[PDB]
């Protein structure tokens, strides 16, 4: 369970990574 | 336009959203490699006998060890040096029981991080930018260099580098402390002032600007919807803050000029790191920390302790304990 | 007649000399003449570990191997007395050489299985009345296999036997007793079995070579848990002597 | 490994319940009048 | 000297106290040293036969000057303080000494570190200046401006 | 605490006279000793042999005795294993053998009789930490 | 610091971790955001010293901010395009780190460690092959602790006879 | 229950004062000393030159008061293991068995 | 990117959610005995 | 039942004395004259039913033999440990300064 | 009692993550406009 746990919270921030950079929302200049 | 010139385009284009690059032709393959091998070997890798005495330990989390001990463990003493690629094992589990693993991951990594390095100044020169945040990047970048290979290349052996993982970094650390005296290194010394130097202007040029900012908002409302995109007046009142910095200490202690301010905030850790990175590569030649052992003595001869001494004491602790059962002869002479 | 230089990282260094396939003859054996083995030299070329049954009345098989120390496994250099017994067998008394290697090879599923492959103290007779040694000679003897870790050896928490914490000393208030083979250390000294058989002869240059297999006990970790059944086998040479 | 038995749910319920409070206030956001 | 077989003398590890294998079957010295094998020199070469270190060679043909340089070397290892106590670390003062190989090997990472440095520098400015914006970005003609958003 | 006549007198020989060296005498020895001595015997221990160290102690139950200058002064032209079987001049530096270790080569009589001194004088400054090695650090 | 690691096995508190990540990280965003600046800079002067070429009365901003944007955007993945939320995240960072710190050394104070793994230890105990990183350390500190409390703590006339003292093979 | 208090003595039949365990200190050697402070025996770690051991010096123990009260024990691993209990003062028998406790210091409310 | 079409606003009303908790907590409570065992 | 024979050993004459038949020859260096030819030879005919044995090691000289029997009352003989004469552990058991 | 150790954290993980998918879907709804 423990490895589950850490791999898990680790497969987790990879997602994260994915949609902070791909599906952040733009910046737009005013 | 023929295909190679499309390719070429492609490639270099400012439109990408993650620039590729030349650098980026070599960084992407050799950081996804790096990358892959990492994980599934901190998940997975069965015990690697680090220092060569067929004592094999254990790095990964299916193996017994958690996100603060676990590592990817470096190549065996045995190997020293040598090149191990996965082709000069007879067997992917003689492989992993040397290390195999480390020596893959590091260098792929030193080399996709260099090609980071280079993909910073290409793309500053698309985006018609100056060119030196790549300057900047070679400050973490030398450190890396630093306890991945320079260290290992003066001491004989990849089985002193740098471990990839926290613990391992911790054992990395103390190790150093015995055999080098680290902390008596003026170098080391002058990175922890480019670090905690670093961390101080960080806050308080975070905080001199946030106490700056021009009041565009209501009190009900995050003060950063004061901020606009791209509008091209200055947020925060630069004469305010100096106004008040230059009071706290005195006027001609304060940055009046942004640019010359800002060049500082790059120069004062950049500098400092490049001391800590070449602070770890000469002692790398072991060039050592300052020795004051028994520097005082009294009028009869009897020694008189200083701190030096006592931290002395502490090295030794180390020094006697680590890798209890590697070493056959009085000296630790690697 | 190869150098340093020509052989150095190419494997060549841990395998023994080879005779060529003319070499089907006779060393003739002088009884009042003394006798050494210049050079005794073991090359492994596989190791079995016998497998343990859960019933316990099965029929245990030795199993193959993947070595993973590399070719670090060979014993050489090993010289000593090769005596004309009375009743016309000759018996070699090992008394020195690089006569001993760690060897750690691991089983299918993982279990590695660390051994010290050796034939320290080896007196291995023949047949009676060997007048030349030939293709039809062989020797048969005992070996001594002495703990793989000697006494100074510590475990990760520091614990030895000539050496080192005597216990647990990160669980201070633990009860001992459940902890006693852990804490406790223990030098294994048990006795290995060998064969040499001799597949050529230069009756001129008093060369042999041939086949053996050995068999003994693998590493218990010190007194930790039990050792292992082992079979070595592999090709020797050896260079025979008037001393 | 001899763990700690309460270390899975408390791992659970420490990411779980900050992250559902982001996910509510951040979802009634978006809905929100454009 | 003392009556030692080292040859066949078992170390702690399992591994030769004093001489074992290479991961090639060379024989080599034992100990830490193990990752040095590959070292070569007028005074250890004498004791060297095609399988790497030979044991009668070892046994029967060390010279006393063979002794001496082993010794002198060891005891002058290229390790000591910035303040130029030589030794380990944790050496006490007595011994003035650090290696040439030292300093030289430290001088020369120093100035090469400092030499790539500045080759990013000027060769960044080159691009820059050549390109014409080493002087920072035309504000009526700011490049990213032109672009297309990322998004 | 000083360095007094007294610490400075040491056996001059085997049969109980001593000699009273001087501080400049203290001084060359311990000059003369860094010199030609420390790079093995840096406080008193044997770095190529640690078996054997410089404590007044040991050499007294070395043959022939070295617990006093004479010895010291013998020892450094002719030196001999523990028990005084071997003549090892070929391996350990030496007057004798100043042709295969030059540092030995411009040390006068007065020289070997300062080392002598030092290597007498040193543990009854310094006690266990001569010839201790690093537990007494 | 040494009587720390030794002792209190600090390195291992995820507190003083906390203080390096705000430490580290206030140093990189230092670095970073100063190199940034200096490098999206506006061509405000003829020189090609740069310096000259602002005044601190001047509206406008003195660098590119939508130019630095877009190069973070596509060299990181994520950029700053809040100036406000730049400048304050520069003063949370380390702000925050050392307060963390602090808070593991008010544990300390108290000998609330976080010196073990108690599973670590368990398996440690009954299997004398099982290895890692957090046991090597461990015998480090067990050297540190036995090698200076002697002189570093003499008021409890710490007297350790040399057969008593932990030490590897050789050394 | 109080096993009752140790008192260790030498083959000479000092008395003999195992050194306590400061506070600082997760782990800690085992020192006996006589009533001066001189060292007397110990439990030694490398053993090839040890002058002190339990064997050596012929230590035993013999308890007074609590549940060994009356008892004497010569057998070097029980001193031992008594000596080892010694450096944190008197000496409790526990039942480790209804809580699975695992033998690690924890603090008490007023350290909470 | 031009919008799509077919998106839709989405509603769960107060009682709406007070039925669905009030299932859930039932739920949980009928069948907890069953993961403790 | 489970013993470290080394603590065990060092409860017998072995903790008291120059073991003939296990200690680490640089154990002879605590007596005038032993070390290092006659410790070479000791323990080079080791192992010895008693330590007057010791005298008949072939070779020695009449100062030798002196020497031997001089220091007889320092020695003693107990049954060879296998822990402690395994390694080649007698010329170098790990133990520096 | 010798109950199956993961049922504390089934039972908390059946409880919160149906309970939190209607607090969000509630939540959004009353933020909308009108
Ligand atoms: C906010 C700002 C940030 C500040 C952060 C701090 C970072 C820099 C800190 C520098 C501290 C300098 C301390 C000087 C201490 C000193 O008194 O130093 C003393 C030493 C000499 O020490 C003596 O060294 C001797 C060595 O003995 C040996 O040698 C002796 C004879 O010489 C005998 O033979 C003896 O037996 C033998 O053991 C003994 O140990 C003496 O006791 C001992 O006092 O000076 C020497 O080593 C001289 C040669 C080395 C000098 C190096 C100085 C620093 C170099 C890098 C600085 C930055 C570079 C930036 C460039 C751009
Ligand atoms: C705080 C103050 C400093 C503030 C920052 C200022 C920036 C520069 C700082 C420089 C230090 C200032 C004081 C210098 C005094 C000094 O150095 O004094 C030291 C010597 C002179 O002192 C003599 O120093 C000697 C050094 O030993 C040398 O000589 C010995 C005896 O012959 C041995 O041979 C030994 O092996 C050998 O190293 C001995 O100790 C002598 O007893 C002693 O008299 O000056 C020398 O050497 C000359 C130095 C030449 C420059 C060094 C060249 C190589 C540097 C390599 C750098 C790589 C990485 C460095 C990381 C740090
Ligand atoms: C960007 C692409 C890239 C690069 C540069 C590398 C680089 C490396 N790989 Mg990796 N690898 C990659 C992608 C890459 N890899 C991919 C996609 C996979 C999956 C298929 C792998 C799978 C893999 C495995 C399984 C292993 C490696 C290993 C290695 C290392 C040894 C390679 C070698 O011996 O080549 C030598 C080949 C040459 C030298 C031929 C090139 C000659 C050119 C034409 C001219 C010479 C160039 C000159 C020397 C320098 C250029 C100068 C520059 C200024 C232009 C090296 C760090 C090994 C390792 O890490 O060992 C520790 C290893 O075991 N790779
Ligand atoms: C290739 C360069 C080099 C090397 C390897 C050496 C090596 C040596 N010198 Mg020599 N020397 C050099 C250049 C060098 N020197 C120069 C330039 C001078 C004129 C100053 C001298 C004049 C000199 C004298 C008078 C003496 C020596 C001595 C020695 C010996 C003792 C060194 C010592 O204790 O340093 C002490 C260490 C330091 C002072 C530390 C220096 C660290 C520097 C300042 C850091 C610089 C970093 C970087 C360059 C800064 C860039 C800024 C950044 C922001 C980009 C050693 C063999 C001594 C000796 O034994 O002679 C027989 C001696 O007496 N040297
Ligand atoms: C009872 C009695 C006697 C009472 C007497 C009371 C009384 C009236 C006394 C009067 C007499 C009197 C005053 C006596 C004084 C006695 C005395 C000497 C006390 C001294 C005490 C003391 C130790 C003072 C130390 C001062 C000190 C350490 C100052 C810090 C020095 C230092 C490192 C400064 C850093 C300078 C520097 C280059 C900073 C750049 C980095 C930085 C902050 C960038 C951030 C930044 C800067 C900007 O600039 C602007 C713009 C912006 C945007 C911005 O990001
Ligand atoms: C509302 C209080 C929240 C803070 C509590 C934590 C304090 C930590 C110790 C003090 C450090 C001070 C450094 C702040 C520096 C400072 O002065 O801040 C000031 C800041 C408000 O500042 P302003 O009004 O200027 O707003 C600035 C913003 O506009 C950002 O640009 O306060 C906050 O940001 C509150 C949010 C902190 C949230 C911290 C993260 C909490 C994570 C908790 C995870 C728990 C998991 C639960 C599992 C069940
Ligand atoms: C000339 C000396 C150079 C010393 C080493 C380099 C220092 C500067 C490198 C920092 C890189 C930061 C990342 C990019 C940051 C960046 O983009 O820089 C931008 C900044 C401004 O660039 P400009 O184009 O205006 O000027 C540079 C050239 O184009 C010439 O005009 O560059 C400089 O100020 C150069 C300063 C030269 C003089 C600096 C000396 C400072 C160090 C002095 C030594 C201290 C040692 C202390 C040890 C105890
Ligand atoms: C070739 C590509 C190479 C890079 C690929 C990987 C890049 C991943 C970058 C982080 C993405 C996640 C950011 C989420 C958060 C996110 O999307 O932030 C986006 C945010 C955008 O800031 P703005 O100024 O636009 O925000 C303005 C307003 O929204 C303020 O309310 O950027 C920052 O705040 C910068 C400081 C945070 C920087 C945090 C970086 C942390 C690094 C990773 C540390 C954890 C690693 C754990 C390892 C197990
Ligand atoms: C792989 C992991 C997947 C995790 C995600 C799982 C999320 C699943 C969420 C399901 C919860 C659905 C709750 C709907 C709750 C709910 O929305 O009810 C009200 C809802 C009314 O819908 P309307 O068409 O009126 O639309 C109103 C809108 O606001 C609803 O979106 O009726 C239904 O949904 C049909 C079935 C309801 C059945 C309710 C019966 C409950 C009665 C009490 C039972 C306990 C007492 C028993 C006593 C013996
Ligand atoms: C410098 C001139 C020097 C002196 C003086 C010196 C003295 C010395 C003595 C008195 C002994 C005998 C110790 C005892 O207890 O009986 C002794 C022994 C050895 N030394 Fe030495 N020594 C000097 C120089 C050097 C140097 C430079 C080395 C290292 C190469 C060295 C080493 C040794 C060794 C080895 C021994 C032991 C020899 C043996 O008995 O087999 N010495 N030294
Ligand atoms: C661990 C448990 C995890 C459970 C996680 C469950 C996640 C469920 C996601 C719910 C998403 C709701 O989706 C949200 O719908 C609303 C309408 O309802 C949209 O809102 C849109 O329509 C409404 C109409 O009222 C407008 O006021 C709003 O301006 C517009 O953007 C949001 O743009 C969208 O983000
Ligand atoms: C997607 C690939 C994941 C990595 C695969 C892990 C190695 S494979 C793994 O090896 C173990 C040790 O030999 C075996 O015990 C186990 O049966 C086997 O599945
Ligand atoms: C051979 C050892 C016999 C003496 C018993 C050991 C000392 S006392 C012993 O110590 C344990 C903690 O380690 C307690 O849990 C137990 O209750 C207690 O009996
Ligand atoms: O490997 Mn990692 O650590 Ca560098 O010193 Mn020597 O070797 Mn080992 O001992 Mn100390
Ligand atoms: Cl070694």
């Amino acid at each position: 369970m423990e490895t589950i746990t850490y791999v898990f919270i680790f497969a987790c921030i990879i997602a994260l990574f994915f949609f902070a950079i791909f599906f952040r929302e733009p910046p737009r200049i005013t | 336009a023929n295909l190679w010139e499309r390719f070429c385009n492609w490639v270099t284009s400012t439109d990408n959203r993650l620039y590729v690059g030349w650098f980026g032709v070599i960084m992407i393959p050799t950081l996804l490699a790096a990358t892959i091998c990492f994980v599934i070997a901190f998940i997975a890798a069965p015990p690697v006998d680090i220092d060569g005495i067929r004592e094999p330990v254990s790095g990964s989390l299916l193996y017994g060890n958690n996100i603060i001990t676990g590592a990817v463990v470096p190549s065996s003493n045995a190997i020293g040096l040598h090149f191990y690629p996965i082709w000069e094992a007879a067997s992917l589990d003689e492989w992993l029981y040397n290390g195999g693993p480390y020596q893959l991951i590091i260098f792929h990594f030193l080399l996709g991080a260099s090609c980071y390095m280079g993909r910073q100044w290409e793309l500053s020169y698309r985006l018609g930018m100056r060119p030196w945040i790549c300057v900047a990047y070679s400050a973490p970048l030398a450190s890396a260099f630093a306890v991945f290979l320079i260290y290992p290349i003066g001491q004989g052996s990849f089985s002193d580098g740098m471990p990839l993982g926290i613990s391992g970094t911790f054992n990395f650390m103390i190790v150093f402390q015995a055999e080098h005296n680290i902390l008596m290194h003026p170098f080391h010394q002058l990175g922890v002032a480019g670090v905690f130097g670093g961390a101080l202007f960080c806050a308080m040029h975070g905080s001199l600007v946030t106490s700056s900012l021009i009041r565009e908002t209501t009190e009900t409302e995050s003060a950063n919807y004061g901020y606009k995109f791209g509008q091209e007046e200055e947020t925060y009142n630069i004469v305010a803050a100096h106004g008040y910095f230059g009071r706290l200490i005195f006027q001609y202690a304060s940055f009046n000029n942004s640019r010359s301010l800002h060049f500082f905030l790059a120069a004062w850790p950049v500098v400092g790191v490049w001391f800590a990175a070449l602070g770890i590569s000469t002692m790398a030649f072991n060039l050592n920390g300052f020795n004051f052992n028994h520097s005082v003595i009294d009028a009869k001869g009897n020694v008189i302790n200083t701190w030096a001494d006592i931290i002395n004491r502490a090295n030794l602790g180390m020094e006697v304990m680590h890798e209890r059962n590697a070493h056959n002869f009085p000296l630790d002479l690697a | 007649t190869l150098t340093y230089d020509d052989i150095v990282g190419t494997g060549l260094a841990n395998k023994c000399p080879t005779l060529d396939d003319t070499a089907r003859g006779a060393y003739p054996i002088d009884s009042s003449q003394t006798y050494r083995i210049a050079r005794l030299c073991l090359q492994p070329t596989t190791f079995l570990v016998k497998e343990e049954p859960k019933n316990k009345r099965q029929e245990a098989e030795f199993v193959p191997t993947k070595l993973v120390t590399r070719e670090t496994t060979s014993l050489d250099q090993i010289q000593g007395e090769l005596k004309v017994n009375s009743d016309g067998s000759l018996t070699f008394v090992e008394e020195d050489g690089i006569d001993f290697q760690p060897v750690t090879v691991q089983m299918a599923g993982g279990e590695r299985i660390p051994l010290l492959f050796t034939v320290k103290n080896l007196v291995a007779s023949t047949q009676p009345n060997v007048t030349s040694i030939t293709t039809s000679t062989d020797f048969k003897g005992e070996f001594n296999v002495p703990s793989y870790r000697t006494a100074n050896f510590l475990d990760p928490k520091g614990r030895g036997l000539a050496s080192g914490y005597d216990s647990a000393i990160a669980l201070p208030q633990a009860k001992e007793e459940e902890l006693a083979r852990a804490n406790v250390k223990r030098f294994s000294l048990t006795k290995g079995q060998i064969s040499l058989n001799v597949a050529k002869v230069d009756g001129r240059t008093g060369e042999i070579a041939g086949t053996f297999e050995s068999e003994q006990l693998s590493d218990d970790d010190m007194g930790a848990h039990e050792p292992h059944e082992v079979k070595i086998q592999g090709v020797f040479y050896a260079s025979i002597e008037p001393a | 490994m001899e763990v700690n038995q309460l270390g899975l749910i408390a791992t659970a319920l420490f990411v779980l319940v900050p992250s559902v409070f982001l996910i509510i206030l951040y979802v009634q956001t978006e809905s929100q009048q454009k | 000297k003392l009556g030692a077989n080292v040859g066949s003398a078992q170390g702690p590890t399992g591994l030769g106290k004093y001489l074992m294998r290479s991961p090639t079957g060379e024989i080599i010295f034992g100990g830490e040293t193990m990752r040095f094998w590959d070292f070569r020199g007028p005074w250890l070469e004498p004791l060297r036969g095609p399988n790497g270190l030979d044991l009668n060679k070892i046994k029967n043909d060390i010279q006393p000057w063979q002794e001496r340089r082993a010794a002198e070397y060891m005891t002058h290892a290229p390790l000591g303080s910035l303040n130029s106590v030589g030794g380990v670390a944790t050496e006490i003062n007595s011994v003035n000494f650090v290696s040439p190989r030292s300093w030289l090997a430290t001088s020369h990472f120093v100035l090469a570190f400092f030499f790539l440095v500045g080759h990013l520098w000027h060769a960044g400015r080159a691009r820059a200046a050549a390109a014409g914006f080493e002087k920072g970005i035309d504000r009526e003609s700011e490049p990213v401006l032109s672009m297309p958003s990322l998004d | 605490a000083e360095l007094t006549p007294e610490v400075l007198t040491v056996p001059l020989n085997s049969e109980g006279k001593t000699i009273t060296l001087t501080e400049k005498q203290y001084l060359e020895g311990k000059r003369l000793f860094q010199y030609a001595c420390a790079s093995c015997h840096v406080g008193g221990i044997t770095k190529t042999n640690p078996s054997l160290d410089l404590r007044t102690e040991t050499l007294a139950l070395a043959t022939p005795p070295r617990d006093n200058i004479e010895g010291l002064v013998d020892y450094m032209k002719n030196p001999t294993t523990y028990d005084g079987e071997q003549e090892i001049a070929e391996v350990h530096p030496s007057l004798r053998s100043a042709d295969i270790f030059p540092k030995m080569r411009n040390l006068t009589e007065k020289d070997l009789v300062a080392i002598a001194g030092h290597i007498l004088v040193e543990p009854k400054i310094l006690g266990d930490k001569w010839g201790g090695g690093k537990v007494y650090y | 610091l040494l009587f720390f690691q030794g002792f209190h096995n600090w390195t291992l508190n995820p507190f003083h971790m906390m203080g390096v990540a705000g430490v580290l990280g206030g140093a990189l965003l230092c670095a970073i955001h100063g190199a940034t600046v200096e490098n999206t800079l506006f061509q405000d002067g003829e020189g090609a010293s740069t310096f000259r070429a602002f005044n601190p009365t001047q509206a406008e901003e003195t660098y590119s901010m939508v130019t630095a944007n877009r190069f973070w955007s596509q060299i990181f993945g994520i950029a700053f395009s809040n100036k406000r939320w730049l400048h304050f995240f520069m003063l949370f960072v380390p702000v925050t780190g050392l307060w963390m710190s602090a808070i593991g050394v008010v544990g300390l104070a108290l000998n609330l460690r976080s010196y073990d793994f108690i599973s670590q230890e368990i398996r440690a105990a009954e299997d004398p092959e099982f290895e890692t990183f957090y046991t090597k350390n461990l015998l480090l500190n067990e050297g540190i602790r036995a090698w200076m409390a002697p002189q570093d703590q003499p008021h409890e006339n710490f007297v350790f006879p040399e057969e008593v003292l932990p030490r590897g093979n050789a050394l | 229950a109080w096993k009752g208090h140790a008192v260790f003595r030498n083959k000479e039949g000092e008395e003999l004062f195992v050194r306590r365990m400061p506070a600082f200190f997760e782990s800690f050697p085992v020192i006996l000393t006589d009533k001066n402070g001189v060292v007397k025996a110990d439990i030694p770690f490398r053993r090839a030159e040890s002058k002190y051991s339990f064997e050596q010096q012929g230590v035993t123990v013999s308890f007074y008061g609590g549940e060994l009260n009356g008892q004497t024990f010569t057998d070097p691993p029980t001193v031992k293991s008594y000596a080892r209990k010694a450096i944190f003062g008197e000496i409790f028998e526990f039942d480790t068995e209804t809580l699975n406790s695992d033998g690690i210091f924890r603090t008490s409310p007023r350290g909470w | 990117m031009e919008p799509n079409p077919n998106r839709q606003p989405v509603e769960l009303n107060r009682t709406s959610l007070y039925l669905g908790l009030l299932l859930i907590l039932v739920l949980a409570l009928l069948f907890s005995s069953y993961f403790f065992n | 039942e489970l013993v470290n024979v080394v603590d065990e050993k060092l409860g017998t004459a072995y903790g008291e004395k120059i073991d003939l038949n296990n200690t680490n020859i640089a154990a002879f260096i605590q007596y005038r004259g032993l070390y290092p030819t006659l410790a070479k030879l000791i323990v080079k005919n080791a192992p010895y039913e008693s330590v007057e044995d010791v005298l008949n090691i072939p070779g020695l000289t009449e100062r030798q033999k002196q020497i031997l029997r001089e220091n007889l009352e320092h020695f003693t003989v107990t049954e060879v440990e296998t822990a402690l004469v395994e390694g080649g552990d007698r010329y170098n058991n790990g133990l520096y300064k």
